[PDB]
RNA sequence: AAACCGGAUUAGAUACCCGGGUAGUCCACGCCCUAAACGAUGCGCGCUAGGUCUCUGGGUCUCCUGGGGGCCGAAGCUAACGCGU
RNA sequence: CGGUAAUACGGAGGGCGCGAGCGUUACCCGGAUUCACUGGGCGUAAAGGGCGUGUAGGCGGCCUGGGGCGUCCCAUGUGAAAGACCACGGCUCAACCGUGGGGGAGCGUGGGAUACGCUCAGGCUAGACGGUGGGAGAGGGUGGUGGAAUUCCCGGAGUAGCGGUGAA
């Protein structure tokens, strides 16, 4: 189920914060606003779609970002409900491209899963149950999807790239493919395969990011529902 | 009051490249065109029309890039590297034939005048004549 | 208010501060022709994303479209700082 | 470099380089795209004229025709020898020399081309100028006039200081 599926609730976003290489996915400015065309949107989902199916029964990795504010959730579900790699919370500086350094923490993250279940059970210098089990804090609220995660993904896919800019920077950098959902907030010609939709309405993040994550795991065998995302979705 | 028309196009030309853009309008004479046929043919521009504008003679150009490309920076190769005015009416330069450069060696082209017509230089030292040199390209 | 005449200050004070004061500052006419006379950026024309503030025209007046003044800054340029319809 | 540990001075051992030579000085080109034609620059490095007006000059939109000056092409004459370059030769080699061959811009003559530049003749309206109608402006010149303030002068009322400074 697509098409005026889209229309639903997601088309157009934006108004005069735009990219003017963005100007070829537009229909116009109805009422202020950027609406955008459509039909080329489900346009580019064919090729991005395609580009999915043939990357994930080819059995690959794509790697999920949305730190944005509602998308958050929406993220670390389907990335999750296609046990895939996420970031969540803050991308840092240098995930793939300081790779082999910043896993370190997670090696080091797994040390600690490794001390809860442990002979240490309730031992060790009593303030160190903070020095320590805060550590583990940290650790846990940033490396929690990126800890699956163990050789750089073979795509990415992000929710709004010119807020996640210090990312699609590095996969470039990287070769890495460049998946995305972009508005007229973005610079087209840095993603590989693009999804011209809107960064911002959490139905629309919603209604495209499962999707995609349908095609995933349906390109495994085994569909399930409708998606355990709905948020508080209001 | 534009003092160089062919100038004028070489540059339209390699500033819309530049930008990637898909076309460029540059207002038309026949020897512009003469220029162009030569573009078109040895495969640095798609092709050109004749249209109006403000109806006014133009003379759409359509440009030619490569593939996108590799990592960060995906912007294609471009077709046309180079493309530069040698003769300019502060300086009209000419040669015979025993003196037609060899652009890049043969990898580029030099668009050059002659009283057989407007001629890349391999076609102009086939002919064996000389004449005005246009502009390098490649 | 240069100069200059005094009062302070100071190691001294041909200065800074204070009290006076002529040229000059003003006008007309005739000279002089200089400057950090600066955007330290000669003049004209064509081409090459945009955003926002502003002065002044026009339109079918959300806006669109000329001509000035600004800032941010595509592509690009620059030793850098920056420049950037 | 040298101021008491000098691979930099002087000497010595050893070492590098060239060799009937080796160094020094002078002068020329180079590197020096450091006068930049090839091949440079001028916001802050040196460099935009204080600004205009416009003389000579340089440069000049689109179409068509003539001419053929520039420009291009073919032929031809000229470009002595030496030298240069290549060959093969003579002095035992080489230097030196002989013989032969091949380059060659520039210019003259004859013939040809006409795209671009030039020129002559026609044509267009996209540059420029003009017309009608509207606008904003501390743009300039001349005359006139307004209020606030300071200074002096005259009158009133009024008493012992005012002024000025970091303090005086
Ligand atoms: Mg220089
Ligand atoms: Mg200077």
């Amino acid at each position: 189920v697509k098409e005026l599926l889209e229309a639903g609730v997601h088309f157009g976003h934006e108004r005069k914060r735009w990219n003017p290489k963005f100007a070829r996915y537009i229909y116009a400015e109805r009422n202020g606003i950027h609406i955008i065309d459509l039909q080329k949107t489900m346009e580019e989902l064919e090729r991005t779609f395609r580009f999915i199916e043939d990357l994930a029964m080819r059995g690959g990795t794509i790697l999920f970002v949305g730190t944005k504010k509602q998308a958050q959730d929406i993220v670390r579900m389907e990335a999750e409900r296609a046990g895939m790699p996420y970031v969540n919370q803050r991308w840092l500086g240098g995930m793939l491209t300081n790779f082999k350094t910043i896993s370190q923490r997670v090696h080091r993250l797994e040390e600690l899963e490794a001390l809860f279940a442990s002979p240490e059970i309730e031992e060790r210098p009593k303030k160190e149950q903070v020095r320590l089990k805060h550590e583990l804090e940290r650790l846990q609220k940033y490396l929690s999807g990126f800890r699956l995660l163990k050789r750089l993904p073979d795509a990415i896919f992000v929710v709004d790239p010119t807020k996640e800019a210090i990312a699609v920077r590095e996969a470039r950098k990287l070769f890495i493919p460049v998946i995305a959902l972009a508005d007229t907030d973005s610079d087209p010609d840095l993603v590989d395969y693009i999804i011209p939709g809107n960064d911002d309405a959490i139905r629309s993040i919603q209604l495209i990011l499962s999707r995609a994550v349908d095609l995933i795991i349906q390109a495994r065998g085994g569909v399930v529902e409708p998606s355990p995302s709905y948020a508080l979705v209001q | 009051m534009l003092t160089d028309p062919i100038a004028d196009m070489l540059t339209r030309i390699r500033n819309a490249t530049r930008v990637y853009k898909e076309s460029t309008d540059v207002p038309a004479s026949r020897f512009k065109e003469e220029i162009l046929r030569i573009l078109a043919r040895e495969g640095f521009i798609k092709g050109y029309e004749r249209v109006d504008v403000d109806g006014k003679p133009y003379l759409r150009v359509y440009l030619k890039y490569g593939p996108r490309r590799q990592g960060p920076d995906p912007r294609p190769e471009q077709v046309i590297h180079h493309i530069r005015r040698i003769s300019k009416p502060g300086r009209r330069v000419y040669v015979g034939v025993k003196e037609i450069p060899r652009v890049r060696r043969g990898l580029g082209i030099a668009i050059l005048s002659t009283s057989k017509g407007v001629l890349t230089d391999r076609e102009a030292r086939k002919l064996g004549v000389g004449g005005e040199l246009i502009c390098e390209v490649w």
